């Protein structure tokens, strides 16, 4: 809940929002880099069969007009169309492959792209949310340790007024009637007095540190909530990338 | 562990992810117009492969008590990213029809092709954003297509129906089979 009002603040939205736009950009680069080689990849097979579809055509004309007319060019002109579709089957099986392999490397390689980008902004969306902790950390206890500088100062001013308040009662008591006890009563006002204001100045000291160790352990506590946020979102990262090992294979865009 | 598979009723099933990926390939989802989140392989390097009961046609209803009614294919992945080690499912145990495309100029149809892991057949792969494929928006991904121009193509290799569907000039009439 900590956790949540540090993930709202106006700088950590921004870095949300400046790495919305980054995946943006990626997906606008990868789009066009997409088409570029669709175009290439049918521009090379349309001119490929255009021109085996011209060689068959001016073989197929060649026997039926003759036919019309046999003896050897029929036996010679399908030799040449066996020679032909032949060797076709073999140009574009052989193209066809490196056509799934120019596209396989580069949906991988576009794959994998994704992948570290959105890795690098889970470590700096710890980073950040982090030193934005750390920065609340420090102005609040330094906030407290001025508070402890201040409940020192009210506690050595309410002390004198108690010691100088002690000291005028003691006067106006009039059982005393007697100088020698007089004497005497203030030395051990004075000490009782001392004695107390240094017990309860150490009891201070103490319930201070007490008070700044619970600080110690409310801060370290989120700290270490926001360092097992980062751990999960690591691991799960690291289950897209298990699964998308086992997905993939290759592919030939048509 | 309580119960084996058996079909016609809205199972409850736990599988042991471990430190094994999943390993389950999804279809469908709010976004298709198939409305279901269907298993179409199971990746047998997979825990779902180790634990035997998930075949490959089975609808999946629920991960973690999350209803996927209304999830979509990209909802649906990152729910199953989402699970545990351990993993909490609820499952139940072809649609053919027509579709004719025109190729754009400079891509063509617009779609990649590949084969299943383990089992022959071939299938859509990924449907290119402007794609002419795209803008007829019937086709999804993991549709079998069966034939082109009416030769079979069920038991034909990925190179077949790559070479197939590149070097085809007009208007490609595509049989399409889907799970159901
Ligand atoms: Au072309
Ligand atoms: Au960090
Ligand atoms: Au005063
Ligand atoms: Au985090
Ligand atoms: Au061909």
């Amino acid at each position: 809940v900590r956790i949540e009002d540090l993930k709202q603040m106006a700088a950590y939205l921004a870095h949300l929002a400046a790495q919305q736009a980054e995946l943006n950009s990626l997906k606008a680069a990868h789009a066009a880099e997409h088409s570029t080689m669709q175009k290439l990849h049918c521009t090379q097979v349309d001119k490929i069969v255009a021109q085996y579809d011209k060689e068959k055509s001016t073989h197929e004309k060649i026997l039926e007009k003759a036919m019309k007319k046999c003896l050897e060019i029929k036996k010679e002109t399908e030799i040449k169309i066996q020679t032909l579709t032949t060797d076709h089957k073999s140009k574009v099986k052989e193209i066809v492959a490196q056509h799934t392999k120019e596209w396989s490397e580069m949906i991988n390689t576009h794959s994998a792209e994704e992948q570290e980008i959105r890795d690098l902004h889970l470590s700096q969306q710890c980073e950040l949310l982090r030193k934005l902790l750390i920065n609340a950390h420090e102005q609040q206890t330094q906030q407290l340790k001025l508070s402890h500088d201040r409940e020192s100062k009210e506690m050595r001013a309410h002390q004198a007024k108690i010691s100088m308040e002690n000291s005028k009662a003691i006067s106006q008591d009039k059982s005393i009637k007697n100088k020698a006890e007089r004497e005497r009563r203030v030395r051990e006002l004075n000490s009782s007095n001392t004695k107390k204001f240094l017990e309860e100045r150490k009891r201070l000291a103490m319930k201070q540190s007490k008070e700044m160790d619970q600080l110690k352990k409310v801060q370290l506590e989120h700290l270490e909530f926001l360092e097992k946020q980062n751990e999960q979102a690591k691991e799960m990262q690291q289950m897209v990338k298990l699964e998308a090992e086992m997905d993939r294979r290759p592919a030939t865009v048509v | 562990a309580t119960c084996p598979i058996v079909p016609g009723q809205e199972m409850i099933i736990e599988i042991s992810k471990g430190r094994s990926g999943l390993g389950l390939s999804i279809v469908g989802g709010k976004d298709t117009p198939l409305n279901a989140i269907v298993i179409h392989e199971v990746y047998e390097e997979g825990a779902a492969a180790r634990d035997g009961r998930l075949w490959a046609g089975d609808q999946i209803l629920e991960v973690n008590g999350v209803d996927l009614r209304n999830s979509s294919h990209e909802e649906a992945i990152t729910a199953l990213r989402q699970t545990p080690q351990k993993v909490r499912l609820v499952v139940y145990r072809l649609e053919i029809f027509p579709v004719d495309l025109q190729k754009k100029a400079g891509r063509g149809l617009g779609l990649s092709i590949v084969g299943k892991r383990n089992g022959s057949g071939v299938f859509i792969s990924d449907i290119v954003k402007g794609g002419a494929a795209d803008l007829d928006g019937r086709l999804i991904q993991g549709d079998q297509i069966l034939s082109v121009n009416g030769e079979d193509m069920r038991n034909a290799s990925q190179e077949t129906v790559a070479t197939i569907l590149k070097c085809a000039q007009g208007l490609v009439q595509l049989e399409i089979g889907r799970l159901r």
